[PDB]
DNA sequence: GATGTATATATCTGACACGTGCCTGGAGACTAGGGAGTAATCCCCTTGGCGGTTAAAACGCGGGGGACAGCGCGTACGTGCGTTTAAGCGGTGCTAGAGCTGTCTACGACCAATTGAGCGGCCTCGGCACCGGATTCTC
DNA sequence: GAGAATCCGGTGCCGAGGCCGCTCAATTGGTCGTAGACAGCTCTAGCACCGCTTAAACGCACGTACGCGCTGTCCCCCGCGTTTTAACCGCCAAGGGGATTACTCCCTAGTCTCCAGGCACGTGTCAGATATATACATC
């Protein structure tokens, strides 16, 4: 599996957080799809400061510095 | 009823709504495809702060795109609304 | 040996509130995000260093990076009172 | 014998935001007036989102700021919510929005 | 009816919007934000001004129209436009 | 004595034929004419800054062109 | 005996150079950098004319103007992601058309 | 005494075609793309140089800034080219 | 089948590809000193695993809640067409305003001594998180 | 008109703030080159205006294509109860490599010097623009 994991009433409070009263049943493969769709981007993004300072050790502020060059700006774990 | 209750509670509190090692392991598995054959060490802060990215990210996702059911007057989402959600910014 | 600014925000604390505590997360916060705002106030009037061919920033070039990174009512309260930090520091 | 702040009737340090504006390379010359004025714009920014914080600190009957607090005080406010408007503050949830 | 005037317009590039009722337009909003004193455009900026407000109009109706297909609509009513910036922030 | 009503009934139909939208509604009209008149303020009045800090009273391309990328739309074909 | 020839290049790498130096972006600045940073250049530029100037020749015109560029854009997807938040002077639309 | 860069984009033009003609104003955004990508690009290792405590910017930090500022098989052939480039400026 | 819909050419019109003069920024040379690349080290942070529990997820089920399809009234919108108004050409004037060339001076890098402001480690104790109890609210 | 939601109290517990040792980085002070404020002069390109003229907007009358509320039907998520299961906590070992220091060396920076390249200027001349006129595509 690997992607099971985030299982259906996982999503299911991710979107009653959000506001939404009811919910339909293919959305639970699409998230998931977008799920991976973004972490992608947020993985190579942070891996290659990893590759730049010559350590097999992927840092917070590499993640943070990722999500800074990717858009969203994240606090606190700086 | 029910639902009117869990939305005043999980708006409330401020947990990690997705359990840890599940994320932990989908992480690595992405990790490992890219830059082959030498594994990654991951510190321990760090893929908490990617799933705090996660978790915002997807909840503001979804209530931007319940804004595109109220509008068609249905009460449902659909992958329709969330394509045409990713579809409107350009992401 | 690696430098922050958790006392300088606990100080404004004590200040502007009698006895409020501050956890020592949410001051992590705090350090995120005033090593952020200087890094776009002061890089962002760098950038009119070098449209008008200077080479210096003296306070008028971060006066107008303050003008445009800030919305209205919260830039004229710091224009306001920065230059009001700078005439009594100028008479030292 | 005499410090930096002292004469800047401030809070915020002025030669440490001095030495990362020599040291960050911004520019190869650095006024002396201005990383008093910058001090001085990080103090009042930071004064009031705090003193926005405390307020909600008071209203759930607490005294010790947790993020929720400071998420809440930058997401009421307009002018605060038009300046940190990309930004994910961590542990934070949303605010209480139904319909 | 309306089929042979898109694609004409979907295929020229010139200018839209008037050139002088934008000028006068940009010389009004422009002395609200200088306290009240007079500038001297370049006759190249107003250009600029005006092909960023033809581009941002263009796709903003793009979006909206984009919208406006959904909820089964073919009219674009003004309770679209004024979701299709919420949405883009 | 209108000073928006240049952007004319006609003018908004042809940029919504451009933008490709068949049938325009009513108030429209009346609403378009806010939207733009907002985005103009939030170039002008950020591109009114940079021509105060260089003391220069003419407004040039690169100044709308500066303000244009700090918005986020970058402009390319002028300079 | 030019650093643009000696490297087999066409975009100048002196003026590359010169730009590093007094762009305030470090304050040293290595030799191997800014040959690589012009052939990057190149590519690029020679990536965006080709589909350019394959437009122009589809349309019966021996000339390049920007609506060909807005095509050749547009219609490309790698250039779609890079070039995401770009509008172009003199520019025009894809011919989209949709219906119910 | 005003410099650009046309006569580059027009001599890699007239290489990779025979005779394709360009434009006046078309040429200008050539001019406005490529004053851009080198400001992102070396603005963006210079970043690189800072959060590693550096000083220097050398062909790596370059890489890696390409590596980053684009999409896959257009940065995987600019690295290919790239590296092709200081091979051959190397052994002079 | 008349209304578009594509093509031949008319010529005319100006941008543009090109040729020349020329000023200055790029190449050659070489010293020198800090940046850093390589070598070693030791701890410290991460990885792997045993084990037991306990919330948490998966799965049937039925029931109301909602999405979807048709449909009639009607009204707000496109279109056709005469007018009238404001936009463009273009031409004149013509002067405020970019800019740029000297100057001289206040001003900020640059550097040796020195000391306290702030950082690292430690130790509570009150603030708080959770658990259990007494007072309201709509179907 | 009573199970559910809200406020309250008690108790453990653990991190937040006070305290000390200390060290290194910020202060003070004197030196010198120079970046830029300041003035004045010069070309230029933007604004005001006006006459024309004419292309487009304006106003209106009208036919009718969607907007919307309604309603019937059928399917389809959510709450609930039971069973199963893997996430987590705490521990324990161990070891891979992250951070630190040394040391040489080498590679980029500064200054000087020489000249070839890239920019401004000027000009014939081909590419297309628009315009008219004529051979196909079609509801």
């Amino acid at each position: 599996d690997n992607i099971q994991g985030i299982t259906k009433p996982a999503i299911r409070r991710l979107a009653r957080r959000g506001g939404v009263k009811r919910i339909s049943g293919l959305i639970y493969e699409e998230t998931r799809g977008v799920l991976k769709v973004f972490l992608e981007n947020v993985i190579r993004d942070a891996v290659t400061y990893t590759e730049h300072a010559k350590r097999k050790t992927v840092t917070a502020m590499d993640v943070v510095y990722a999500l800074k060059r990717q858009g969203r700006t994240l606090y606190g774990f700086g | 009823q029910g639902w009117l209750k869990e939305i005043r509670k999980l708006q409330k509190s401020t947990h990690l709504l997705i359990r840890k090692l599940p994320f932990s392991r989908l992480a690595r598995e992405i990790c490992v495809k890219f830059t082959r054959g030498v594994d990654f060490n991951w510190q321990a802060q760090a893929l908490l702060a990617l799933q705090e990215a996660a978790e915002a990210f997807l909840v503001h996702l979804f209530e931007d795109a319940y804004l595109l059911t109220l509008h068609a007057g249905r009460v449902t989402l659909f992958p329709k609304d969330v394509q045409l959600a990713r579809r409107i910014r350009g992401l | 040996r690696k430098e922050s600014y958790s006392v300088y925000v606990y100080k404004v604390l004590k200040q502007v509130h009698p006895d409020t505590g501050i956890s020592s997360k949410a001051m992590g916060i705090m350090n995120s995000f005033v090593n952020d705002i200087f890094e776009r106030i002061a890089g962002e009037a760098s950038r009119l260093a070098h449209y008008n061919k200077r080479s210096t920033i003296t306070s008028r070039e971060i006066q107008t990076a303050v003008r445009l990174l800030l919305p209205g009512e919260l830039a004229k309260h710091a224009v306001s009172e920065g230059t009001k930090a700078v005439t009594k520091y100028t008479s030292s | 014998a005499k410090s930096r702040s002292s004469r800047a009737g401030l809070q915020f340090p002025v030669g440490r935001v001095h030495r990362l504006l020599r040291k960050g390379n911004y520019a190869e010359r650095v006024g002396a007036g201005a990383p008093v004025y910058l001090a001085a714009v990080l103090e009042y920014l930071t004064a009031e989102i705090l003193e926005l914080a405390g307020n909600a600190a008071r209203d759930n009957k607490k005294t010790r700021i947790i993020p929720r607090h400071l998420q809440l005080a930058i997401r009421n406010d307009e002018e605060l919510n038009k300046l940190l408007g990309r930004v994910t503050i961590a542990q934070g949830g949303v605010l209480p929005n139904i319909q």
